[PDB]
C-alpha cells in the first residue's frame, strides 16, 4: 500500500528536508568509524513515503497518547537509520526494528542529528560498512535514511553521559 | 519480546549532557508512534 513520491529540488519541502540533514551534522566520538569521515551529504533523491494504512494506524494511536498526555502529541521530525528501512516504510515500525542493546532500553531509536542516525544505516556501530566495499565510509554507494514523524507524549528524560 | 516505556511515560527522552553540541536521541517502545514520512537517498562527502 506504499506509494513513493519524488519531490523537487526546487521544492520548498525538498529543501527543507536537505536543509534539516545538513545542518545537523555533527563530529563523532568514534572519528567517523561506525558511519564514515564527513561534514556534509550530497543529496540524490527525497521522496514522501504515502500509506493510508500505516498513516491511520499512527494517527489513532497519536490520539491516544495526545489524550494521555492531557491533549500534547509531543510529535517530532526525527531522523532513522536502519538496514531494515525497505520493511520499515512497506510494513511500518515494530518490534523487529528495535534496539535490544540500546542504553535507555529495548526500543525504537531516533536522532534530532541526521549523522547520528547515519551510524546506523549498515547496521549496529556501522557494521561492516556498504555492501560492495565493505567500507562504513564509503563516498560511493548510495545511502537512505527515514525522516520521521514520532509521537513523544509523555517524555521521560534521561541525562547521558 | 520488547521493552515499555517508564511508566505514565510514552517515550525516553535520551539527552547527551557531556558533549555539548550533540543533540537529543528519543525511543518509543510502541512501533504505531512512529511514521516514516521521508526517504532520503544521499552520499557523504569526502572532506576537502
Ligand atoms: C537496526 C536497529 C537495531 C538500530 C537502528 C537505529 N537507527 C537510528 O537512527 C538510531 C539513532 N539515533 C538508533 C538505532 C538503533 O537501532
Ligand atoms: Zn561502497
Amino acid at each position: 500500500g506504499t506509494i513513493l513520491i519524488d519531490l523537487s529540488p526546487d521544492d520548498k519541502e525538498f529543501q527543507s528536508v536537505e536543509e534539516e540533514m545538513q545542518s545537523t551534522v555533527r563530529e563523532h566520538r568514534d572519528g567517523g568509524h561506525a558511519g564514515g569521515i564527513f561534514n556534509r551529504y550530497n543529496i540524490l533523491k527525497i521522496q514522501k513515503v504515502c500509506n493510508k494504512k500505516l498513516w491511520e494506524r499512527y494517527t489513532h494511536r497519536r490520539k491516544e497518547v495526545s489524550e494521555e498526555n492531557h491533549n500534547h502529541a509531543n510529535e517530532r521530525m526525527l531522523f532513522h537509520g536502519s538496514p531494515f528501512v525497505n520493511a520499515i516504510i512497506h510494513k511500518g515500525f515494530d518490534e523487529r526494528h528495535a534496539y535490544i542493546g540500546g542504553m535507555f532500553g529495548a526500543g525504537i531509536y531516533f536522532a534530532e542529528n541526521s549523522s547520528k542516525s547515519n551510524q546506523y544505516v549498515y547496521g549496529i556501530g556501522g557494521g561492516t560498512g556498504c555492501p560492495v566495499h565493505k567500507d562504513r565510509s564509503c563516498y560511493i554507494c548510495h545511502r537512505q535514511l527515514l525522516f520521521c514523524r514520532v509521537t513523544l507524549g509523555k517524555s521521560f528524560l534521561q541525562f547521558s553521559a | 519480546k520488547m521493552a515499555h516505556s517508564p511508566p505514565g511515560h510514552h517515550s525516553v527522552t535520551g539527552r547527551p549532557s557531556v558533549n555539548g553540541l550533540a543533540l537529543a536521541e528519543y525511543v518509543i517502545y510502541r512501533g504505531e508512534q512512529a511514521y516514516p514520512e521521508y526517504l532520503i537517498t544521499y552520499q557523504i562527502m569526502r572532506p576537502e
